[PDB]
């Protein structure tokens, strides 16, 4: 009982970074600002960053850290192969792993798990997407996946599919990192419901590339399965309409979050101006309730007994003594913090957490409701948004609609006189709804035709052009 | 002798002291001491450390051992993750990782110093793809063992986006080995043509509960996917009438090379397996193939490469290897007649997208 | 429709060969139960079952 050392192992840059630091500093401020009685256990967290994602580097500074008299080691965020690394370094020591990262290795039993979850798992992810897809009543979908590793963490939505192009088509970015030619397979294979999974900067480049496409109205719902969602900033894409679902994982009632965004804000201007402060980096606040969660359980594990902590070496096999008994202490734990509640399964996964599901409006984001852990999703818990002037066609045909002296405005007002003209005007005059008029694209009524389509004015119709054709089709 | 020492880091196999890969090893090592046009000025002496299975730890501790040793390449092991970190172990000290079975890669990875020789699973799904367009097949059933992902199938989840396909895929009950509720709602749902995912001990088991299911008719066809599939016994399945198809890589239709699968398998250095099982006897799988072929084409990188010699390399905490990447070049460079077929590397990426199958099927005989 | 088995040998591989090309289903078998197990190991690895 000397005190609470811990290892962060990091994965972001000094300059606009993600924040990991900054979080951690914050949490250990943070509860060595709680008071307790007697001056208990003061948690110190050591930083340890890793330049690049090699788990022979991760190695060494795995080795350099199990010296160092670790209770639990903690990171890496975005390094799925350096978290695999610490993952059975430590189930080896028996350190607990408090991965803060997603899941892009294949995770096997046989690998020991020693290694809770707070990032809510694949299949979990990959159930929401699918529930989300069932409250769309199955459109017929496509995922945008920009790595092979997107078909690892979307493993249960893609096998809970007939994989066609017409249930789900899988379709995947390049090497380029240029999305337009799959943006295109897309518009004229006839599908709506996107899914695109990558990172906020590859999602980044399919959103804006799907909006100077044209694929950005109301008839196409794009699904982000970026849980660091609502970082981005769709400026020029959210539009009146736009159905840009995603996920978020804040409980933003939370007591210590405006102040956890100010100071990150604050120390984003300082330590670069490169932008703007985007919000919160999802991994800054799952490292936030990590050391939370680890400071409650190893606090609840010297509260039954007494914990020792001995100065591990790489080249030996000591094993710490308490592994298994932190594993349990670790695994029945429940915290309320910056991703809502973290409660664990036997697995070590995550369980009773909400996913708030966000929709990109206006300046930012307003739900479209939750997804729980286990039961369905209700989707109207703010409002559910199925709810998201006109065109007025006409043929030119005599005595039912016929042309007036076509010198002033013939459009609107002075377009015709007759049945047809004072029809629509006393129709829409009492559904009370403006609409403009325009003659029609062929000068025939039109024939269901053998081309596929129809010919004329019903093909002027069916193909979308105008809106009330209101003239004497029989 | 002129020394050279490669290593080995094998996998506790316990159907003896030594597996097939670890067996493959130390014969191929043995006839390239023998022969004395593949480096008759020098000696293969080989250093092999035996790790445990699921160990990146013990993987590793051993890899830096063997560095320490002094070694000029490392061969194995055969798992992903301890792949995965031996590779890295590798690619840092600059020394020549040669694998032998799949890895799981990742694509972000800056690793130079490695070289596949399992055939790359995008190009073989390729070949998969281009059986299914042969068989003008539209309702496929990819079956998948999820000891890996579908990440090697990715070629036939993109498949349905370019073509006229429909692609149901399901997971093979990974803990354990009946197969029964999976095949019974295959049955029941009429997924007649079935591409399975699995090594060859899986596809008996497989193939044997789809005889007792009664899904081996006329109308069934399973196109395999392991390279294995002439070493299974079809004596239970040969008139039943199915068309299982399959991929086959080594070249039992050469001489030179079925005389080293006799050689093999004349004195059971090949461990006796279970007759019961459903596999075949007295074979040379395609691991242990392309092990053999593995330490034969490093040793032709070797034969391009005079002055070569072995430096003592200090693991977590020191230089490169000198002479390494220029070694690196060489193997990548380099070529050869095996049992694999032939043996050219993209020389891009390191894997091996190049080579020649041999489409068999299962026909009366 | 009359078929006979072999009865010098089980080797009756040929009859069930015929029974399948000329789509006979619904077979009305007459042996002792000996020559039953037989037949019935031979037309699983006919694929009759």
């Amino acid at each position: 009982l000397s005190s609470l050392r811990m290892a962060a192992i990091l994965d972001d840059q000094t300059v606009c970074g993600r924040g990991e630091r900054l979080a951690l500093a914050l949490a250990r401020e943070q509860i060595n600002g709680i008071i307790e009685v007697p001056a208990k256990a003061r948690v110190e967290v050591d930083i340890f960053e890793l330049q690049r994602d090699s788990q022979y580097e991760t190695t060494d500074t795995m080795c350099q850290i199990l010296p160092k008299g670790v209770v639990s080691v903690l990171g890496p965020s975005s390094s799925p192969a350096s978290a695999s690394t610490v993952s059975h370094i430590c189930g080896e020591k028996e350190i607990p792993h408090i991965k803060v990262g997603p899941e892009e290795t294949p995770r096997l039993q046989y690998l020991r798990f020693a290694s809770v979850s707070l990032y809510p798992s694949n299949e979990d992810v990959s159930l929401a997407v699918s529930r989300i897809l069932k409250s769309f009543n199955y459109p017929s979908a496509s995922l945008i996946c920009a790595k092979a590793e997107c078909l690892l963490r979307l493993e249960e939505l893609v096998r809970g599919f007939l994989i066609s192009k017409e249930t789900l088509s899988v379709r995947m970015l390049d090497d380029s990192r240029d999305p337009t030619p799959l943006l295109k397979e897309i518009r004229d294979d006839k599908v709506s419901t996107i899914i695109i999974d990558a990172n906020a900067s590859i999602s980044h480049l399919v959103l804006r590339k799907a909006s100077e496409l044209g694929m950005t109205s109301a008839f196409y719902k794009y699904i982000l399965t970026t849980m660091d969602f609502p970082i981005l900033h769709l400026d020029g894409i959210v539009e009146d309409s736009s159905n840009i679902l995603g996920f978020s994982m804040f409980n933003t009632s939370h007591p210590f979050y405006p102040e956890f965004v100010r100071s990150l804000n604050m120390s984003w201007r300082e330590n670069c101006e490169a932008s703007t402060y985007p919000g919160p980096a999802l991994s800054a606040a799952l490292m936030f309730d990590a050391v939370h969660v680890v400071v409650s359980a190893v606090r609840e594990l010297n509260r039954s007994q007494e914990i020792g902590v001995k100065p591990l070496a790489c080249t030996s096999a000591n094993i710490w003594p308490h592994g298994t008994s932190l594993m349990n202490y670790l695994r029945m734990v429940e915290y309320d913090g910056l991703t809502g509640r973290v409660e664990f399964n036997s697995k070590g996964q995550r369980t009773n957490y909400t996913l708030r599901i966000l929709e990109k409006s206006r300046q930012g984001h307003r739900e479209i409701g939750v997804w729980y852990s286990n039961r369905t999703l209700a989707m109207n818990a703010t409002t559910l948004d199925i709810n998201l002037t006109l065109v007025v066609t006409t043929i030119l045909e005599n005595p039912y609609v016929m042309r007036r002296p076509n010198f002033q405005a013939l459009s609107g007002n002075e377009r015709f006189e007759g049945f047809c003209v004072d029809m629509l005007r006393e129709l829409a005059e009492l559904l009370r709804f403006r609409y403009r008029l325009r003659l029609v694209e062929d000068g025939l009524y039109g024939a269901p035709e053998p081309n596929g389509s129809w010919t004329g004015m019903v093909g002027e119709l069916i193909n979308r052009k105008a809106d009330l054709a209101v003239a004497a089709f029989t | 002798t002129h020394v050279l020492r490669f290593g080995g880091i094998f996998e506790y196999v316990e159907s003896g002291p030594m597996g097939a890969e670890e067996l493959a090893f130390r014969f191929a090592v043995n006839t390239i001491n023998r022969n004395r046009t593949l480096l008759p000025n020098t000696t293969l002496t080989y250093d092999t450390q035996k790790i445990n299975l699921y160990d990146s730890f013990e993987a590793s501790k051993k890899a830096c051992d063997q560095l320490s040793l002094g070694v000029a390449a490392i061969f194995g092991p055969s798992h992903s993750s301890s792949a995965n970190a031996v590779q890295s172990i590798c690619n840092a000290l600059g020394v020549p990782h040669i694998q032998t079975r799949w890895k799981h890669q990742v694509s972000d990875n800056k690793d130079s110093f490695y070289v596949s020789l399992y055939p790359d699973f995008s190009s073989l799904s390729r070949a998969i793809l281009d059986l299914v367009q042969f068989f003008k097949w539209k309702t496929v059933t990819v079956v998948y063992d999820d000891s890996t992902g579908l990440i090697r199938l990715q070629e036939l989840i993109k498949a349905p986006s370019r073509y006229n396909l429909r692609l149901k895929i399901r997971q093979l009950p990974a803990d354990t080995k009946d197969a029964k509720p999976l095949l019974k709602e295959m049955k029941r749902g009429k997924e007649f043509h079935v591409i399975f995912d699995c090594s060859h001990e899986m596809a008996a088991g497989i193939l044997k509960q789809a005889l007792a299911m009664g899904m081996m008719t006329e109308y069934y066809h399973y196109i395999f996917t392991t390279l294995d599939l002439f070493a299974l016994d079809v004596e239970p399945y040969r008139y039943s009438g199915v068309n299982m198809t399959g991929f086959r890589i080594l070249n039992t239709e050469n001489t030179q090379v079925s005389s080293i699968i006799e050689k093999w398998s004349m004195e059971r250095l090949q461990a006796p397996p279970k007759p019961d099982s459903g596999l075949l006897d007295g074979f040379m799988t395609t691991d242990a193939a392309l092990m053999y072929d593995a330490v034969h084409v490093v040793s032709v990188a070797v034969q391009q490469f005079p002055q070569m010699t072995v430096s003592s390399l200090q693991c977590n905490r020191h230089k490169p290897w000198r002479f390494g990447t220029r070694f690196m070049s060489l193997i990548k460079e380099a070529h050869w007649e095996g049992l694999t077929g032939r043996i050219t590397f993209n020389k891009t990426n390191g894997l091996r997208t190049d080579f020649d199958l041999d489409v068999i099927s299962l026909k009366e005989e």
